[PDB]
């Protein structure tokens, strides 16, 4: 039983590593997407401010 | 005493085994053998098939 548990745990370690790598990559992609969204919104707001200033 | 020289005989050996790196594997094996010189097969070992298994 101890040997079976050891083998099962050492396989679950690899499974956990794969899942964690996937989740970390997903989080990085989400972060950069949010940064791009904020950049576009800020640029549009700046143009709007310039236009209101002209008015 | 007749001995079935020409026929091919089959044997199955299976068991849970321990590997080198402290691991456990379920392993099976098949072995196919013939019998020659039947005097040796008959007057050497009791139940030669079990001994071979």
């Amino acid at each position: 039983e101890a040997i079976y548990n050891r083998m099962r745990a050492e396989r679950e370690a690899v499974a956990r590593r794969h899942r964690s790598q996937g989740q970390e990559e997903a989080e990085k992609l989400r972060a950069t997407a949010d940064y791009e969204v904020t950049r576009t919104l800020a640029e549009a707001e700046r143009q709007g401010r310039i236009m209101r200033g002209e008015g | 005493k007749p001995v079935n020289v020409e026929a091919v005989r089959e044997l199955a050996a299976s068991g849970v085994m321990l590997t080198s790196d402290e691991n456990v594997v379920r392993v099976e094996m098949n072995v196919q053998y013939r019998v020659t010189n039947p005097e040796k097969y008959l007057y050497s070992v009791t139940s030669p098939d079990d001994s071979l298994r």
